[PDB]
């Protein structure tokens, strides 16, 4: 329940900025 | 393998929510989830409205998932069958 | 009953508008057919009057006086009061423009705060237009 | 071949934002710290 | 040499008027009469 | 009390000015107007 | 008396799935499906862009993957079963932690002596200056902690209300009249849980507030 | 023993979230002379009323996670 | 044992839902001084009024239901 | 016992945020009438106010802070 | 018991910092509706604005560190 | 367990000093706002403020004091 460990979690989230950002910049008004 | 992944998903963007565009675009504007928003076999989902078939299937997939991921954690009532 | 004239042109005498906003000196005030009662001093901005029926109206006006009786009688006084399309928009930009560039340029306080009076008057009317 | 769409940006903002290191820093201290506890 | 820009700009203009083809065209291919610019470009 | 009130302009100085913005904000079409609003007739004898 | 559990699966393909929901086509039309993303997109940078006006736009680029990320991960978890992401500390700590530190170098690496400067709110009495000086420099180092926890607390607390709630409709096995007013609350309170987006909003317009004060 | 703390430790908790229930009253109540004053509801006048009113419920509760935590 | 541990639970619980009171005291004064201003109750103000009401008594009853769990 | 203490401790120091939340929703209700005196919001209007919350919450989190240091 | 009794006296002694948070709510608040008259924040506003922040600031931390040394 | 009340009373009994923030907060932001209205600053305006930031310290002093004498 309560969060401990803190290891891969922190780590998939830069890829996925970095898949996210990749996604965006295709985006342009 | 991924192949494969990637063109099953490629189908099922050009199903739901889908130059050479005008064909896609002709194809995402007849809107074939719209037609039949629980497939072909059946006949509709609840929502009737704003073309949001294949998000809906998208997210009652990822539903399901989670609740097979769940189901190992969560336990029943009776051994019998529920009413 | 709203009495709103310039000193040469007349725009509402007595109208049941029930809504008129006026940018005041101190800030922004609703007039509905009910306000208290409060004499407001003017403020460079728009006079955006809706009236009773659906539609509005909007003019940018000049200093003035916003007096709203205990009655429903509101006497609008706006020196100089025009809609938004005789003005320029470009001559807007130009103009507050300027106005930056010489606020430093009067040495005096006064001055200076006239000219911060004129850059002001320039905001309130590109926000307008 | 998706780096070169965005390593522009990349080193564009990094120069400041690829400062993961110190929380890969303060990730490891307290997990030590923990495996100390534990 | 008036009469050769001439030439060219009817040219042009037959090529604008016959490219525009349907609406559902290519982000770059919008590009041959409306393109970006490089980067630090789009401030607002 | 602001800016302009208690340091040397006044209220009617603030109405000139800001009434003077709005005339130049107004295109030359309706240029004649503010020019005849504007009245600089009244001298001044001491 | 059941207990609540934010357990562990697999996360990456959970945290993944996100950026699935968006597709990007290379269109001059879109899909009248993105199209609501792009149109999102643009309004959400105009106000994010609105303060910045300056050469720090460039990050407002990656603020906006920022924002949708958060608010696609958030939102996802008001599903029966969904695990929000966010919903664990470790993600947004190691969220928090960069982009602050991000901030405060990039305000260190221009105008380096007046970011340090920051720190005088244009003078202030003297005879309070140490105490002052001490309370900012503590709320600089508080507000990375602060951030994470304004958004993982609550994240957390609005699935713990609605197990809560839910468990105490399933275990109501009596007078039907008060189940259906608590499901009622359910609903509404799931309505307001739905505000999860302005928990992003408020996230990323911190974020940027910190990076425009910086830089 | 222990239970008896966790219980007394949860009903301390939860009185936290009364000064987040007066931060949401005073700043509905304000969007009310805001609107009052300025007749542009559908403004940022009722938009930052609700931005206002998530903080403070996240605030608070923020605060009854540590009773949930508590409790359990 | 466990049973006075509910009780002090309750007493401290539902002093929580009682800070909202304030809330609504906020709410309604601001809504006096909204209507002195601009009088006119079938307008927005006596709807965000209610709304705000409405709010802080959900906090306070959301706290009463906290005290219902530590009873129950 | 100490860890029946450190529940109690915790539970009550918990209920030190109730400040944290009155103080963000009063500054978020000034906010927004003072954006509806004066309609320039995205100026210090709303920067200050964004500093306020920041600087407000402190106390709230300082107090969670000792809170789960008291519990853990 | 000793030791229980320094972790309930350090918890019950924090929540004296919500005032702070409170007062630092309203204070910056209020600056947001002067400002929102007189534009005149590069002034003695923010000035005293800070003042009354620290001064606030500086209680709440003050009762911390009764708190702390209550726990110490 | 005398030691223990000790303790545990001036842990509840510093809290007094909240109070005393809370009104210093609103001095100051009332001096603020006061000052927005009038700019008479260097009268009275900021006598009344340090009349009552010294009445509230005073109070809150007068709480530590009872804190203090609950310890000894």
């Amino acid at each position: 329940d309560t969060s401990t460990w803190f290891i891969t979690i922190t780590s998939m989230i830069m890829t996925l900025f970095i898949l996210f950002q990749l996604k965006i910049s295709n985006y342009s008004y | 393998a991924s192949v494969v992944p990637l063109k099953d998903r490629r189908l099922l963007e050009v199903k739901l929510g889908e130059i050479l565009m005008r064909d896609f675009t002709p194809s995402g504007i007849a809107g074939a989830f719209q037609r039949g928003y629980y497939r072909y076999y059946n006949k509709y989902v609840n929502v009737k409205k704003g073309s949001v078939a294949g998000l809906s299937m998208v997210l009652a997939a990822y539903v399901v998932f989670n609740y097979c991921r769940s189901y190992k954690e969560l336990k029943h009532e009776r051994l019998r069958k529920y009413h | 009953s709203f009495t709103f004239a310039s000193p040469t042109q007349v725009f509402f005498n007595g109208a049941n508008v029930r809504q008129v906003d006026v940018p005041t000196q101190t800030g922004a005030f609703g007039i509905l057919a009910s306000h208290v009662p409060t004499l407001q001093v003017l403020r460079p901005g728009l006079v955006v009057v809706h009236a009773e029926d659906g539609t509005t109206s909007k003019y940018f006006v000049s200093s003035g006086s916003v007096t709203v009786n205990a009655d429903s009688s509101v006497q609008l006084l706006a020196e100089e009061a025009v809609t938004l399309d005789m003005l320029d928009p470009g001559v807007a930009k130009a103009n507050l423009e300027k106005a930056q560039s010489e606020l430093l340029g009067a040495a005096d306080e006064a001055s200076r705060a006239e000219i911060q009076i004129r850059i002001e008057a320039n905001e309130a009317l590109v926000k307008a237009l | 071949f998706q780096f070169t769409g965005i390593k522009k940006y990349f080193n564009s903002y990094t120069l400041t934002g690829r400062m993961n290191c110190v929380l890969a820093t303060y990730g490891g201290i307290a997990l030590l710290v923990l495996y100390f506890k534990l | 040499l008036s009469k050769a820009r001439i030439e060219a700009y009817e040219k042009e203009l037959e090529k604008m008027k016959n490219i525009i083809p349907f609406d559902q065209m290519t982000i770059e291919d919008l590009n041959e009469v409306f393109p970006e610019t490089k980067l630090d470009k789009k401030k607002y | 009390v602001a800016y302009w009130r208690q340091a040397g302009l006044s209220y009617i100085r603030y109405s000139q000015i800001c009434a003077k913005a709005v005339r130049d904000a107004l295109k030359a079409e309706f240029k004649a107007n503010a020019e005849k609003t504007s009245g600089s007739n009244v001298k001044i004898v001491k | 008396i059941a207990p609540t559990m934010m357990g562990l699966p697999i996360v990456t393909l959970i945290i993944m799935f996100p950026s699935l929901l968006f597709p990007t086509p290379k269109r001059l039309i879109n899909n009248r499906t993105i199209s609501i993303q792009q149109w999102l997109i643009q309004l959400t940078s105009k106000q994010m862009m609105a303060i910045h006006n300056q050469k720090g736009q460039t990050w407002s680029l990656m603020l906006m993957s920022l924002i949708m990320f958060i608010g696609s991960t958030n939102i996802l978890g008001l599903l029966p079963h969904s695990f929000t992401p966010t919903t664990q500390l470790s993600m947004n700590l190691g969220m928090a932690i960069p982009l602050w530190s991000a901030t405060v170098f990039t305000g260190f690496r221009y105008k380096t002596k007046t970011s340090l400067a920051h720190f005088l709110p244009q003078g202030t009495p003297a005879l309070l200056i140490p105490m002052l000086v001490i309370i900012e420099t503590i709320s600089l180092f508080i507000q990375p902690v602060a951030l994470a926890v304004r958004l993982t607390a609550n994240i957390t607390a609005g699935h713990l209300l609605i197990h809560l709630i839910g468990g105490a409709t399933l275990a109501l096995l009596n007078i039907n009249t008060m189940t259906a007013f608590i499901t009622f609350t359910i609903l509404i309170l799931l309505t307001i849980l739905e505000f999860a987006v302005a928990l992003i909003q408020a996230y990323v317009f911190t974020l940027l507030v910190s990076l425009y004060l910086h830089d | 023993i222990d239970t008896a703390a966790k219980f007394i430790g949860a009903g301390a908790a939860t009185v936290g979230v009364a000064g987040s229930g007066a931060g949401i009253g005073t700043v509905f109540g304000s969007l009310i002379i805001g609107y009052a004053r300025n007749p542009s509801l559908k403004q940022q006048l009722f938009s930052y009323a609700i931005l206002g009113f998530a903080l403070s419920e996240a605030m608070g509760l923020f605060c009854l996670m540590v009773a949930f935590l508590i409790l359990f």
